[PDB]
RNA sequence: AAAGCGUGGCCUAUCGAUCCUUUUAAUCCUGAUUGUUUCAGGUAAGAGGUGUCAGAAAAGUUACCACAGGGAUAACUGGCUU
RNA sequence: GCCGUUGCGACAAGGUCGUAACGAGUAGGAAGGUCGUGGCGGUUGCGUUGAAGGCUGAGCGU
RNA sequence: CAACGUGAAUGCGAGGUCCAAGUGGGCCAUUUUUGGUAAGCAGAACUGGCGCUGUGGGAUGAACCAAACGUGGAGUUAAGGU
RNA sequence: ACCAUCUAGUAGCUGGUUCCUUCCGAAGUUUCCCUCAGGAUAGCUGGAUCUCAGGCAGUUAUAUUCGGUAAAGCUAAUGAUU
RNA sequence: ACGUUUCCGACCCGUCUUGAAACACGGAUUGCGGAGUGCUUGUCUACUGCGAGUCAAAGGGUGUUAAAACCUUGCGGCGAAAUGAAAGUAAAGGUCAGUCUCGAAUUGGCCGACGUGGGAUCUGUGUGUGCAGCGCACCACGGCCCUGUGCGUGU
RNA sequence: GUGAAAUCGCUGGAGUGGAACCGGAGACAGUUGAU
RNA sequence: UAGUAACGGCGAGUGAAACGGGAAGAGCCCAGCGCCGAAUCGAUCAGUCUUUGGCUGCUUCGAAAUGUGGCGUAUAGGUGUAAGUUUCCAGCAGUGUCGUAUGUCCGAAGUCCUUACGAUUGAGGCCAUAAACCAGAGAGGGUGCGAGCCCCGUUCUGGAUAGCGGCACUGUUGGUUCGCUUGCUCCUUGGAGUCGGGUUGCUUGAAAGUGCAGCCUAAAGUGGGUGAUAAACUUCAUCUAAGGC
């Protein structure tokens, strides 16, 4: 029996909720277990990076996020070709391949091609047989500085830069921004009606 | 803090502060927000007008990311300019504010603008925002 | 901004502004005059701007020594009725000529906007 | 002719929410892959009715009966009345 | 005369004191409780020359 | 803008906001009053009470008369009495 | 039928509801409800306090008004009626 | 002082009830146990920190008196903007002077969060009191601005 | 281990006319204090 | 995200997902088409080994052309060609390197004086300025309540030893490797009583049908599905169902 000015109740507790209860008392235990798993994996695959495969750069899908980039699943075959890396070779040297993604824009393709290039620059390849090196394998003293990498491979930078102050140009001021926006909206909204009118005029 | 609750001071009084006539009794008026149209009608109408009924178009699977459009007023634009950029903005050079990177999509024209003209880059502008910026001497630049 | 307006009045230039409310910084204020303020707490931005503009900030114990009787003071306070809770106080929302804010779970066409709020559904107060 | 009078009946009764349906209105808004036309959905004003009239959708019997209560309430005594 | 509440006041004080008026109470609401009970983080001490518990004289507190 | 200056008695500090309990069976009495032959019956109006309340008196009594209550003392009384 | 479980089934109904002092202190009334042993609503009540430092009052006076009850009338209308 | 004896007073508690000592119900006695809780979500109030911000989640890094503590967020929650069913649109005027096609026009300066009344306090000045000035919070009466909608124009 | 209350038996004292308990005020018995 | 979109005698109530930040991250195999075409496989027999199972065959039988195997699957694939580039599995023995909730063994210092007690671990004292002694051990338990120092234990990011493991390198044994990448060239490329549709019932937040199923109907091949309001006609976008790890 609510009395007076109250917000109407909404609590979803009319089911037998006592049969489905989940607590979080094992949160620090899970943290410790995951740290130990990472340590074991690092020991297992040393000196390879603990994170694993190298991931690609990606624009966030929708216009709410399209000004931000993030790590993708892998590198498209177009990017691998642009960087001159075979898919088979990439799987061996630890680069993620996204067989579903395709590039439709030069800028997006080029960003990932450059990422692959810098990864190859930073790569250290051990000889397949320690006794006998080959072509492509890293040099002896290079193989001494090898160290296991922790965290993301080639982590992304999220710092925001500010455009340098400049002069306000006259042509910039003479533009009618609101009129332009409303004109674009109107043109899109009435595009079809004008086409219908044009077709009728042609038929007459 | 059980020590500060009413139960501590109600020990020894038979009814526990609920009366000898009415008595505390389970659900004397119904459970939840029941009876909002019959015997809780006065309360519902007095405190929650507009509750019953339905109004407006109904959108199957609304897309909130499309209507997402955070806004900033012209009066707050200068505070977005960092001090270093203000220092560099000398000799007629106006600071350039890219509202999209700061998280604002539309610029609204509430308040007054500072003396320094500003170049503002945003996806949408209101008419008053454009007029005030241009009157202050800056320019509005449309970005995608 | 309220401090600046108080000091920019004829005769208040050299008076000490006394407030027991927190002095916050205003992003919409562009120019800060010279302010002498005695307050309990001043936020970092407001303190920086006041001190940069050549002002002075003292505590209430220091005011007790500067002006034991409160001479040359300008007493100020924040808006007491400018709270979100206050918007819900007053005549009930469903009363004629009432502009009280109701306690609604959310905001939208589905949240207390149909019957008793528009003449299309029963009535409107 | 005018001053004036007229938003129903000289005055005091003669009547109806939400949801749904239906009609009238805009050279209206939406159907979210782009458009056109149907179709459907909206915004505003009416009608279809709740007479238990602030508005559940509703026939009996129990002496085979049951439960929570009631001296707030009947049948016997007592009390006031006659 | 004393106790307390309320109002007012003095005093370098979460206190003391002064002063005037006042003090019914079910349902109910607040306040104070160096009233009582069991833990925890700290602090103060007592104990086989006798703790807790139990029975019961001298007192203290409305 | 200029001038005028508080215009019956008595008493007394005034106003504002918020949060919330219990209650939503009442009963009695002077006076007025409806139904009833009446009722310690049923139903109303003003006020005061009992409920929630002890105390002196009416031998006794929820309501009648006096008078309302911290804890003690002296004096004097109310209604009632010797 | 019996046994275990759903199940601590629901109850506007009955019973109980555990320390002390201090201060304040009610209601059985309005409206709506398949409402009449119940709720919501206003009233009555407590607490927190905040803004101030003369306009108020269960009382009078002055001035001005409202009413159709007691009384009166029927040799004044209506209705009885010797 | 829970002994005796005198004088005065003295009906059995809890409960429902208008009304209980009741010929109303529970109570033979004693010990121990025994009833407004937990959590989610609201709202107000009090206190604390910071304040146009605040809190940061999952997570990560480190920590061996290691379930703690400490560090760590282009991003998330709430707040900073409302209003419409929606398409959408989205909160700066006051004053002074002009031109005028004298209008539902236009221009330019100055000021910039509006006007008036009441306002603790503060300031000046007379004589506990008065007058004058700036006025916080708040109240009263207005004015403008955004949005929806009816009427209604034009430039 | 401790060993409560209810209930019960003994010894001594005291009361004892159809309840017993209880509040106020003394007296007695008794207890206790007195540089 | 979010108690949101939506559902609901639109009442009581119910109620997701994508985007975003993270944990972890790993990819692949068929049918069909085409090529080789039985190149494949089970038992049994005989040798041989490191034999609770493996390797060799003119062993003998059988499965398999109604098709076992090899290449090959949407990122396609294949032919030829030019460049580059080219092993991999499994055991055995050693050499070290490292973990073990794996057993066993090992450990610093007072039962010192006085006193108290039924019994001490209680109380006081033990050179020294800083002092009984040990302390990387003052966790816990036992012992006549009280104990680092009486005992087991505790600390030694403890030692020794035997066993199990994980690695890394050496040797060895058996099998296996005409391949892989990029350019050009020509050829080639796919699941049916299924999809879809009607209706019925259940189910969902899913709203002219979200998922599932019965019955009727029943496909196509740049076809098919999907783009959340049904239908035609149009712009496109995105995947590739009815097989598997
Ligand atoms: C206008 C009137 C009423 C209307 C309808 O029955 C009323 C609704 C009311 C409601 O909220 N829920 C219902 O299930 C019924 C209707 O079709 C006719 C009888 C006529």
């Amino acid at each position: 029996a609510p009395r007076g000015n109250q917000m109407l109740g909404n609590a979803h507790f009319r089911k037998h909720w006592h049969k489905r209860i989940k607590t979080w008392f094992d949160q620090p235990a899970r943290k410790l277990r995951r740290r130990q798993n990472r340590q074991a994996k690092a020991v297992e695959i040393a000196p390879r990076p603990v994170a694993g495969l190298l991931r690609s750069v990606v624009r966030c899908p929708q216009k709410r996020y399209n000004t931000k980039t993030r790590l993708g699943r892998g590198f498209s075959l177009q990017e691998l070709k642009a960087a001159g890396i075979s898919q088979a070779q990439a799987r061996t040297i630890g680069i993620a391949v996204d067989v579903r993604r395709t590039n439709k824009t030069a800028e997006g393709l080029k960003a990932n091609a450059d990422r692959l290039k810098e990864y190859k620059a930073k790569l250290i390849l051990f000889p397949k047989k320690a006794s006998a090196p080959k072509k492509g394998d890293s040099s002896a003293e290079e193989l001494k500085v090898a160290a296991q990498l922790r965290g993301d491979v080639l982590p992304l930078s999220h710092t925001i830069t500010f455009d340098e102050p400049r002069q306000v140009t006259d042509a910039e001021r003479k533009v009618e921004i609101f009129r332009l926006l409303r004109k674009e909206r109107a043109d899109k909204k009435y595009r079809g009606k004008r086409e219908k009118r044009a077709r009728e005029a042609a038929e007459e | 803090a059980h020590a500060l609750r009413k139960t501590r001071k109600l020990r020894g009084h038979v009814s526990h502060g609920h009366g000898r006539i009415g008595k505390h009794r389970k659900h004397p008026g119904g459970r939840g927000n029941a009876g909002g149209q019959h015997h809780h009608r006065i309360n519902r109408d007095k405190y929650h007008p507009g509750y019953f009924g339905k109004v407006g178009m109904r959108v199957f699977h609304l897309n909130k990311n499309q209507h997402y459009c955070p806004t900033v007023n012209v009066e707050r634009l200068w505070s977005l300019v960092p001090q270093e950029v203000r220092d560099k903005a000398t000799g007629g050079k106006s600071p350039v504010i890219d509202c999209t990177k700061l998280g604002y999509f539309k610029v609204l024209g509430k308040g007054l603008l500072p003396e320094t003209p500003l170049i503002v880059k945003a996806r949408f502008f209101s008419h008053e925002a454009e007029q005030k910026i241009k009157k202050a001497g800056g320019a509005c630049v449309l970005v995608a | 901004a309220k401090l600046a307006r108080a000091v920019q009045k004829a005769g208040n230039e050299n008076k000490t502004v006394v407030t027991l409310s927190t002095v916050t910084d205003d992003a919409r204020l562009y120019t800060v005059p010279k302010i002498s303020v005695a307050a309990l707490h001043v936020t970092e931005g407001a303190r920086a701007r006041i001190l940069a503009a050549g002002g002075e900030i003292i505590t209430l114990d220091q005011l007790a020594l500067k002006s034991p009787k409160g001479e040359n003071t300008v007493f100020l306070q924040g808006p007491r009725s400018a709270r979100e809770a206050e918007k819900h106080f007053g005549p009930a929302p469903g009363v004629p000529h009432s502009h009280t804010k109701p306690y609604v779970r959310s905001k939208g066409r589905k949240f207390e906007r149909a019957r008793g709020r528009r003449a299309s559904r029963a009535y409107k107060n």
